[PDB]
């Protein structure tokens, strides 16, 4: 109850903040205030066409990478049991599985960005 | 199906321990030293007899042990165990590592009077037998009949009769 | 492919169907069917042509959607009942998308309209491994249920299977679209069956996978996509036209040969369960797949297309491609009908 | 629906002809609503017009071909006073069959459909009075 | 619990016919299956936790595991569709019907 | 399962965690435990056509133990009458159940 | 303080029928990361924290690839959203409306099916060792390294082969 | 439908009951058939390979027609014990069930009154 009155009166706190910084300075907008900024001249094209992602390989890994951490997280929990051996050899075995999986994207250039 | 039978307020009336939780865990370990027995007995009849209903009686001399282990307390080493407690309920945790020499005074005096020893470390987390005059429950879960199995059927494995059998094939 | 990646992927491969049989858990024949689909999309789009990208593309989309509603069924079931297997009393709206989820993986119709479709744009080995390898794994797990499906929809899926199958091998010219609607209308025979014997389900499986790897085996021989390709094969391999001939009769359920006795023995068992309208139906169908069969024949066989002027430097060269295996699968696809009550049990 | 086919069939034939064309021409209706779904979604239209346009016309073909199917049987159960009679069913069908020709504009899909129709709803006469089970649970 | 499990369901049950109702994007379509993936995930958790079945618990993040790789691939063959056409267009993903 | 390697082997993968009365961590009994192991010890070699017939007093105990429906239906039942009652007026609640009691430990 | 869960599952609804409704995937991605934040409060209300703060961080690092991905090749000049389109709105307001009346024919009809207000909030915790240590959501995931080393071996070789997949994937 | 029988070792090819069977007798058509098979697998081989049918390959078409006998004698000898004990459960299930399977009296052709169908 404490957590949630407290995310509450941070949310309170930052949307009062933002409606007085609204509300409070004078308003005087027309259209060359508001166009976008291109450093002074108008933009060739709109920024909502596609834009070329040269790490898109390094982004799947990291989502790989991400669900090697999130089975590698119940480790301080995993120390606590009887058979210790079984928990280290597996440890083991994920730790070195992942550094293996890197060194071959290492030796196959996923890690370089295209282009 | 047939109502439940459960016991009555009257049944269910105790001396309770109005004792807080920072008070019990002062006087834990000498509680689970000398009020032993009864509390393993009652133990015992829990883990054996699932039914609550079966164990007021031990559960009501459970009650009664520890009432005796405190107004002996009470009696003899008041003040030493209630700056203990004190101090543990100082604590968020209440961890002993904190009051020590409050422990130490409360553990000389209860070794002078009473000839109580603290229990060493790994002494109360043992498994200990016990003996009991209560009958061990033959069927706790109170199960039904099993099912039989089915007829097994026994004697030599002769050959398949004229073959296969498989519509024109002789063997 | 540097051989580490063709070990990983072969590997993962063959894991995926292993791990499903030997399975206990539903979470670890799920776990199965997820490594057979992750392991083979790569090789499916190792061509790396547009063919090849759509056709992996909406291969991964039917199966990752198939897989969610066998998850939603196996929690639903774990949900209901607390364990990790349809034991007797699962509900039987589980039971049906667990169906209907592995009847959409499997690629029967009316689940069947992307089988086709990814059959083709791939090369011919992955159809073959396509085809034949990745049935198994969900056959298993329909297997393993058996006594608790509904005979009902199990029929229907059947029938229409048969009927498009037999539809779709009738119009289409390209092998692989040919081989998928035959694909289609096996997989329909084996799952009519599966309620009442799954012992015949598996001989079917078995007799359509040494009926099919050959037929691959042969169309793997010139790289013959189409009906003209493998027309004029009288020119390049004269040799396998009579084998050519056995396995697609064979695969029309022609007596004689060995694929009629999966036929044969299907319709025995739905006589004997009181089914007649529905295994003369089967049958029928049956017959149009053995049409289309027999005009593949014609074409390839028992006419003689046109050849072209650089076959001459064709059968200058030689060849060393048809293997060892494919003769033994021919064979036993092609001339073992008297062992019937040996393959039957 | 369930009960309302399992209606159907609670009254021999030659009798309540109203409520048979009713169920008949239901179940008709219900069958060209999922043909006409299944096209729509296979074979979409140019809008959404011409889609319920195929929509209507389908459904509307299929209730067709069930009521005169249904009134044409129970007419003739009345009229030759033999309710268990597959002739009756193989005239409604070739009823049906004739109407499908109608709709279709072609007197080859109707002699076809006369046929083919007639046949079924005959077997599927010679069925009901002898038992058959079209998807029967596993026995042996 | 159930009309919690009833709401999950239902939401399951959506991003279901969101995947199976194509619009012309498939990152949109592989988020309603990561949206399907998701409510399995809770359904289970919390089946997990209201039976006490912490020797199921493995199960829901082994899931996420092979859902995650599921979504690793479909990520790599949208990077093949869109180097193929420009876009992730299921409209040009069309051309394997002949 | 299809294939029984893992009973040819005498392995256990996946099989000691098939049910909620299976080994759990820390001896931390699952809901439902002694109830599933009641059907389990019923169902046990007799096959399932004979375990759905002549165990189906198990297996609705368990069902019950498990879904709480019949539990859900008498609570509801109970509250929709006091608060019927309430409305009419010819129940007051006691006050224990009211908030103010005498607590015990 | 009784129907927080429903009001929790409700909203974990309405963010799957915005992405099942597909705006551009920016906003799916959004309605995602909400529903993800959502299903974990329910995982923490209904018991270990664990399992919630895991889906959280994975849906976390997952849209976040996912709007890498958007911005990158699955973008258009004019992103659709839900209030872009009045069919996609009324669809959006339709099904907030087929919710509502869903949930009040589940509560008066079928009485105590699986939706009963009147016992909403009565049935969230079934039973909980009162006593005892040793008890939280993680253990089990824990036990994945002792009790079930086939399930932390089948997800390991997922992870590795996923790697050689993706490489062999966008090889070209 | 044999799976799930009691004593069914899982994965076993031949258990020691079908030691109780006798062996094929190794020259019976099934093998002989099987060996033909082999040999014919060889001259197919031969003629695929666009090598001389008969005269070529003789330790190719021996290995043949010796692998196909062999494995088509144990797999003969796993089909006979299957057919034996499926004939032992069936006759055991009869034994164990008889008001199931009751002895009916089939009278002579003197108190029954088959109907006669002149043709003329
Ligand atoms: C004899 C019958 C079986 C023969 C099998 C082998 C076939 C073969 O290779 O033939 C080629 C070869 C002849 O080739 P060649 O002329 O020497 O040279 C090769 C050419 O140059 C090659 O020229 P090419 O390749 O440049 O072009 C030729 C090509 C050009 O292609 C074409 O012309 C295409 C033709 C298309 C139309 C035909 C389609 C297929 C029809 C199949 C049959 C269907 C109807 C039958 C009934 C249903 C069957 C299911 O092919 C042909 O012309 C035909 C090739 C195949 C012919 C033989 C077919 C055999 C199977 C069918 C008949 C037997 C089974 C059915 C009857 C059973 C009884 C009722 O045949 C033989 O040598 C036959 C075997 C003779 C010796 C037998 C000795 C037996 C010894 C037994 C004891 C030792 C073993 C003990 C084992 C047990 C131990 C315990
Ligand atoms: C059985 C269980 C109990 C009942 C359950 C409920 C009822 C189930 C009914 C099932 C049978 C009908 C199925 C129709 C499917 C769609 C046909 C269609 O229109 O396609 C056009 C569509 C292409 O449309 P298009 O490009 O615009 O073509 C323009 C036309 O050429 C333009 O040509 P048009 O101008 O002539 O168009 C007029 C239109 C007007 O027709 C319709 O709208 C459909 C009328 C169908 C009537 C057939 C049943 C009559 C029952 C009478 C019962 C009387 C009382 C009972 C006593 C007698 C019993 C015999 O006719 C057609 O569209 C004819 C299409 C071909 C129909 C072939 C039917 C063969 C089986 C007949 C017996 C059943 O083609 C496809 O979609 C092909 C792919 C099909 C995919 C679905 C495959 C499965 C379908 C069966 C499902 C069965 C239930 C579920 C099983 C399990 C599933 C998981
Ligand atoms: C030169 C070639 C032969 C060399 C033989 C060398 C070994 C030797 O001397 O063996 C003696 C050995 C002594 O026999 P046995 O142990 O004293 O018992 C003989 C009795 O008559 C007991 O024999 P059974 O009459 O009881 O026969 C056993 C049973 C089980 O045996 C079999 O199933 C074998 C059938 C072989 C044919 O046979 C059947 O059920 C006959 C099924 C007939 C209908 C099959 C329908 C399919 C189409 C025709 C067959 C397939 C041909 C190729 C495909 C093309 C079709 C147009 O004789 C045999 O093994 C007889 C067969 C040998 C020829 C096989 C076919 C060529
Ligand atoms: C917590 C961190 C953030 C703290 C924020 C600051 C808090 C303390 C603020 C004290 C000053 C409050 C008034 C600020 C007004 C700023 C704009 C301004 O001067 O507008 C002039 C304008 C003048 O308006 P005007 O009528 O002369 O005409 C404006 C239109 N033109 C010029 C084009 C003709 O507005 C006001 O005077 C509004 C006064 C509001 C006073 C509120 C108190
Ligand atoms: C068991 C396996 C797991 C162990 C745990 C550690 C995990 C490490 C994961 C990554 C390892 C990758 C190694 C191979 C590789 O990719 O090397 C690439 C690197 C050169 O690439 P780069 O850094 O891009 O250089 C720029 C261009 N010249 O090449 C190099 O830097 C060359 C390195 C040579 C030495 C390798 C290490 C020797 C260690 C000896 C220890 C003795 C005690
Ligand atoms: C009794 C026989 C009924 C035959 C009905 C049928 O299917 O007829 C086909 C015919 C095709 O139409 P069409 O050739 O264009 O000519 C219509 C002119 N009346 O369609 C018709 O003639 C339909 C005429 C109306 C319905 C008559 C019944
Ligand atoms: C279970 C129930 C299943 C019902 C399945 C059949 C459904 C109704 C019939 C559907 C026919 C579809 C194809 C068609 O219309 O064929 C008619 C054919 C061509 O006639 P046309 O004027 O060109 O029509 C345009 C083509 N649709 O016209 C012809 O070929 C003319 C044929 C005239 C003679 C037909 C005699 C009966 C033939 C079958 C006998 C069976 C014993
Ligand atoms: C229910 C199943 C049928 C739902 C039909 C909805 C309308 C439809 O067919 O939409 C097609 C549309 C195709 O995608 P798009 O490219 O946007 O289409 C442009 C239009 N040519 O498809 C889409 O845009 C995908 C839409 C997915 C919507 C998922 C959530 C639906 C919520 C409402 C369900 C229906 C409620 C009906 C209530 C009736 C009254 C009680
Ligand atoms: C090369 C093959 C080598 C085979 C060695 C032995 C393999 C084995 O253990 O086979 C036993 C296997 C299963 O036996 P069972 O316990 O009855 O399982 C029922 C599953 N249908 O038995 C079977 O699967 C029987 C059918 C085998 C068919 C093999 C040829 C096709």
């Amino acid at each position: 109850m404490n957590l949630y009155t407290v995310i509450f009166i941070n949310i309170l706190l930052s949307l009062t903040l933002i409606l007085v910084a609204f509300w409070l300075p004078q308003m005087n907008l027309y259209s060359e205030k508001a166009n976008p900024y291109e450093c002074g001249f108008d933009p060739t094209s709109s920024a909502r066409l596609p834009f070329s992602m040269k790490f898109f390989l390094v982004a799947i890994t990291f989502l790989l990478f991400d669900l090697e951490i999130a089975l590698l997280l119940p480790l301080p929990w995993a120390i606590q049991t009887i058979k210790t051996s079984t928990m280290m050899i597996m440890a083991f075995i994920l730790v070195t599985i992942l550094s293996l999986g890197l060194a071959y994207e290492w030796t196959q250039k996923g890690l370089e960005w295209t282009e | 199906p047939g109502i439940v039978e459960l016991p009555t307020l009257e049944e269910l009336k105790v001396e309770e321990v109005k004792v807080s939780s920072a008070v019990l865990k002062a006087a834990a370990h000498h509680y689970g030293a000398q009020c032993d027995k009864t509390n393993k007995e009652f133990m015992l009849c829990r883990w054996e007899e699932k039914d609550p209903r079966r164990c007021l009686k031990e559960g009501k001399l459970v009650n009664g042990c520890a009432l005796n282990f405190f107004r002996q307390i009470k009696s003899h080493c008041a003040e030493p165990f209630t700056e203990y407690w004190t101090c543990l309920d100082y604590s968020n945790m209440q961890l002993f590592r904190h009051c020590r020499q409050q422990q130490a005074k409360f553990d000389q005096c209860v070794l002078d009077k009473l000839g109580w020893v603290r229990p060493d470390l790994g002494q109360l987390s043992k498994v200990t037998k016990v003996k009991t005059d209560r009958p061990l429950p033959e069927n706790p879960y109170h199960s039904r009949a099993r099912p039989e199995p089915n007829p097994v059927i026994e004697g030599d494995l002769k050959p398949a009769k004229h073959g296969t059998r498989f519509f024109f094939w002789t063997v | 492919m540097n051989p580490i990646t063709l070990a990983i992927i072969y590997f993962t491969i063959f894991l995926g169907p292993v791990i499903t049989m030997s399975s206990t858990n539903l979470m670890l024949m799920w776990v199965g069917l997820e490594f057979s689909l992750l392991a083979i999309i790569p090789m499916l789009i190792n061509k790396k042509n547009p063919r090849s990208t759509e056709a992996a593309t909406k291969y991964f989309v039917t199966q990752a959607t198939a897989s969610m509603i066998i998850l939603l069924a196996i929690v639903l079931n774990y949900k209901q009942l607390g364990t990790w297997m349809f034991q007797q009393q699962t509900n039987g709206l589980i039971l049906n998308m667990t169906l209907m989820a592995l009847s959409m993986k499997l690629g029967l119709a009316p689940f069947h309209f992307w089988l086709p479709e990814v059959t083709q744009g791939i090369p011919l080995h992955m159809g073959l491994i396509l085809l034949t390898w990745q049935k198994i794994a969900p056959l298993s797990i329909l297997i393993q249920i058996y006594p608790l499906l509904n005979s009902t929809i199990i029929l229907m899926l059947a029938i229409t299977s048969i009927f498009m199958g037999a539809w779709g091998g009738l119009n289409q010219t390209q092998m692989r679209k040919i081989m998928a609607y035959s694909s289609i209308a096996h997989m329909g025979w084996m799952l009519a069956i599966l309620p009442y014997n799954p012992s015949l389900t598996l001989l079917n499986l078995m007799i359509y996978i040494i009926l099919t790897a050959p037929m691959f085996m042969a169309l793997m021989l010139n790289n013959s996509m189409t009906i003209n390709s493998i027309s004029l094969l009288w020119n390049k391999t004269p040799a396998m036209l009579t084998m050519i001939s056995l396995m697609l009769l064979s695969l029309g359920g022609l007596p004689p040969l060995t694929g009629f006795l999966p036929k044969w023995i299907i319709i025995t068992e739905l006589m004997k369960n009181n089914c007649l309208i529905m295994a003369t139906l089967m049958a029928m169908m049956a017959l149009l797949n053995l049409f289309f069969y027999t005009r593949l024949i014609y074409s390839t066989s028992l006419t003689m297309f046109p050849t072209n002027n650089n076959s001459k430097m064709m059968t200058h060269q030689t060849k060393t491609k048809p293997n060892l295996m494919f003769s033994t699968l021919a064979i036993m696809s092609t001339m073992t009908l008297p062992l019937a009550p040996q393959l039957i049990t | 629906v369930k009960r309302f086919f399992e209606s159907y069939h609670e009254v021999p034939d030659g009798t309540q002809c109203h409520r048979k064309t009713y169920i008949t021409t239901a179940l008709g209706g219900i069958c060209g609503i999922i043909g006409s779904a299944y096209s729509v979604s296979l074979n979409p239209a140019d809008s959404t017009l011409e889609a319920v346009a195929r929509v209507g016309r389908y459904t509307f073909t299929a209730a067709a071909i069930g009521a005169m199917f249904g009134l044409t049987t129970c007419v003739s159960a009345q009229v030759r006073e033999k309710p268990d009679d597959p002739l009756n069913y193989f005239i409604g069908g070739c009823a049906g069959g004739l109407t499908l020709g109608a709709r279709t504009h072609s007197y080859g899909t109707a002699a076809m459909g006369c046929v083919y129709m007639g046949t079924a709803a005959a077997l599927f006469k010679i069925g009901k009075l002898e038992g058959w089970e079209l998807f029967p649970t596993p026995k042996v | 619990m159930p009309s919690t499990f009833f709401n999950l369901t239902m939401a399951f049950s959506l991003s279901l016919l969101g995947t199976l109702m194509f619009r012309s994007h498939l990152m949109s379509t592989l988020l309603c299956l990561e949206g399907m993936v998701l409510s399995l995930f809770i359904m289970t958790s919390v089946t997990s936790l209201n039976s006490n079945s912490m020797s199921s618990m493995p199960i829901p993040i082994t899931i996420l595991v092979f859902a995650a790789c599921e979504a690793a691939v479909g990520l790599a063959l949208l990077v093949k569709v869109s180097n193929t056409y420009g876009t992730d267009y299921v409209q040009n993903l069309n051309l394997l019907q002949c | 399962p299809f294939l029984d390697i893992q009973k040819k082997l005498g392995i256990s993968l996946d099989r000691h965690f098939m049910f909620l009365s299976a080994e759990q961590p820390y001896k931390n009994a699952a809901r439902c435990h002694a109830f599933e192991k009641e059907w389990i010890e019923c169902a046990h070699g007799i096959g399932g056509t004979r375990a759905k017939k002549e165990c189906k007093i198990e297996f609705d105990d368990f069902e019950e133990c498990l879904l709480r429906y019949k539990t859900m239906r008498r609570m509801h039942d109970i509250k929709k009458q006091r608060e019927k009652l309430m409305k009419e007026g010819k129940y007051t609640p006691p006050p224990h159940h009211s908030g103010r009691e005498e607590p015990r430990p | 303080m009784n129907n927080y869960i429903f009001v929790l599952s409700s909203l974990f609804l309405v963010g799957c029928l915005g992405l099942a409704l597909k705006p551009s995937p920016i906003y799916g991605g959004l309605g995602l990361i909400v529903s993800g934040f959502v299903g974990c409060l329910m995982v923490l209300g209904f018991g270990g924290s664990f399992l919630g703060l895991m889906v959280f961080l994975i849906y976390l690092g997952g849209m976040l690839v996912v709007f890498g991905y958007t911005t990158a090749m699955a973008t258009e000049e004019y992103p659709e959203t839900w209030g872009s389109n009045w069919l996609i709105l009324g669809f959006l307001v339709l099904g907030v409306i087929m919710e509502v009346f869903l949930i009040c024919v589940l509560n008066y009809y079928d009485e105590v099916g699986v939706i009963n207000l009147d016992g909403l909030g009565d049935w969230l915790m079934y039973e909980v060792d009162d006593v005892g240590v040793m008890l939280e959501g993680g253990i089990g995931v824990a036990a994945m390294y002792s009790c079930a080393t086939w399930m932390m071996v089948v997800a390991g070789w997922s992870l590795f082969a996923g790697i050689f997949i993706i490489i062999e994937i966008t090889r070209d | 439908m044999m799976n799930g029988r009691p004593g069914h070792e899982p994965l076993k090819f031949l258990p020691d009951e079908a030691r109780s069977l006798p062996p094929p007798k190794l020259n019976d058509p099934r093998l002989v058939y099987m060996g033909l098979l082999g040999y014919c697998t060889g001259l197919m081989d031969n003629m695929l390979r666009m090598r001389p049918v008969m005269r070529a390959g003789l330790h190719r078409q021996l290995l043949f027609v010796t692998s196909f006998v062999f494995a088509g004698y144990f797999y003969l000898k796993r089909q006979n014990y299957l057919y034996a004990v499926k004939d032992h459960d069936m006759f055991g299930y009869i034994k164990l069930h008889p008001e199931d399977f009751p002895e009916k009296e089939k009278k002579t052709y003197a108190e029954i009154l088959e109907p006669f169908h002149p043709v003329r």
